């Protein structure tokens, strides 16, 4: 999307994370599994909550609009009426598919910020101790437990 | 046709029993009803781009 | 109260729709019905005794 | 129980195997888990299946039963009306109870003897190569592999 | 079978044996053939027999039941009448049908038995005189005569 | 007759046994006697009493029910009368007997399959320690005291 990370330098998501919408996929001599970054995806569904509750909240429900009726003599006022229901009609129609394009085009570009996020945090934590390789791939250069890899989850890392 | 549900909104085709903001059944409400709009697809994304890697 | 609702099934109490062979509703009966029985019971096993060993 | 297997010599049944209602548990240098003995869950299915078809189709669907009027001069009839309806409903509430009560008996009866059945068919395969241990248990002698295994599942075991 | 003999550990009967119900087929050097267990056999037949006898004298004999008339002021009579002819005719027919699916099936259940019961007595005569080998077949030790055959037979043979 | 230790191998009951309906007969140099097996006992004591209940309490007191005069023009609904308190009466002798030589049957089943369970049980603990001598008996190699036959009875002694 509008930061390369979604679609861009990570291929593909992973269909064996179920814990959170971002996360690491370790392969230690201890074996390998899938383990979500708790900080970020919590983050970000504390963002969604918010727009999800903003987009509900801003409309006012809805109370009784009723039909009137006009007589043979006041077809001018049955025009006002029909021009005044329509024209607001239309106008929250608009509204309505404005702020769903607008707001999904904003989604996607919020989640592809947060794995760019998540990418950067491990890239200036892991520093001379690891290079790229299937861009999100770390090698070390010591070879650390998973103890060591959820200090890279958890962010703190004792090693240059 | 009358039957003894009872709902917080009526509309000239049905009753409508549901807390989305806005709805596309009619634009004639009694109550406590969902905002008109003539759109056949309002869904916002919560989740990210779905990408399997299959 | 009559309503808009259709069943092979009518008794005083309402309509039965099952396909288990006993009913203990009501005695009166209008069309395909199951048997009046008066227990409160009629479970049937099928698989063995239950025993976790937790 | 009525053969002694079910809460006898096998204390308890295995929450493991989902399967079927019969199985057995490995311990092979392979690994160990549940599988279902085919043969014997498919009978006791069939045969529970064929319990469950006959005691709903044998009693027929109750067709329109109303009860009818009688006036001032016409007791004696509402007495025959009703010692009628009294009666047929005494003796279908006595064959429905008995009939549930009889077969539940003999359901957890068959279960006890597919158990049997099943633990006696092991012991004349495995015979000299293994003794009861655990009374369901039996430690091989020559320590045969998964293969082997599923030999004495399908029960053929072409060793003395 | 309920009790594994029939259909289980003997894979079949004899057609060849037509004397009994059960029995036992002799090999020797001095000749092979079938010899039915008379005990077992009449036992079996004796029970059966009552048991037949007991539901056939159970069911008393219908005397004389005809159709009744009702004029056109009488269709309450009418449909009480037919409503006590239908509801014996109901229960009649579903007391006689489930007491033959269950009858047959502890008669097999009988038969299963008596053949359980024939070989378990044989196996307690033949204990370190010979191994089963055919799951109903025990090869002798000593290799004994049609006399030997006959004292397994007549519950005699006490050898260790 | 169903399991084959009632008038089976052990071919009678002991007129000594008194404190319940199954027990061990003491044989040690500590002088003979007889000890109630007090499990088996109160195990077919419960069930015994359950279907003594459940015979008794399923069909409910009969309330009452007296005769009815009919006039000379009243032949027919007398005769309905008659047909009815006959087809009922017919049906509640019918399943009376049915009940009653069913639950006879299996009742003497059900204690002929817990001397199975009981003698099983006492042979897989037994084992390799004592013999079999007079079908019921097993003969001790190694010989022991009362408290160790006592430590056969409450559900102990695990000697190969």
């Amino acid at each position: 999307g509008l930061f390369g990370a979604i679609a861009g330098f990570i291929e593909g998501g992973w269909t064996g994370m179920i814990d959170g919408w971002y996360g690491y996929h370790h392969q230690n001599e201890q074996g390998s599994g899938y383990a979500a970054d708790q900080k970020s995806t919590q983050n970000a569904i504390n963002g969604i909550t918010n727009k999800v509750n903003s987009v509900i909240e801003k409309m006012n429900i809805q109370f009784t609009a009723v039909g009137k009726e006009f007589n043979k003599l006041e077809k001018r006022m049955e025009n006002l009426n029909n021009k005044v229901d329509d024209g607001f009609l239309d106008i929250w129609t608009y509204n309505a598919e404005l702020l769903v394009l607008l707001e999904n085009e904003r989604t996607l570009d919020f989640h592809d910020s947060n794995v760019k996020n998540l990418y950067e945090k491990v890239k200036s934590q892991l520093k001379n101790n690891a290079k790229e390789i299937g861009n999100g791939c770390f090698e070390f250069y010591h070879k650390c437990d998973n103890e060591c890899m959820e200090s890279v989850r958890n962010g703190t890392y004792d090693y240059p | 046709s009358m039957h003894e549900c009872n709902t917080k909104c009526q509309t000239p085709l049905g009753a409508i029993n549901s807390s989305l903001p806005y709805q596309n059944i009619h634009p004639v409400t009694i109550g406590e009803c969902p905002k008109y709009v003539r759109s056949a697809k309002l869904r916002m994304v919560t989740g990210l781009r779905n990408i399997p890697a299959r």
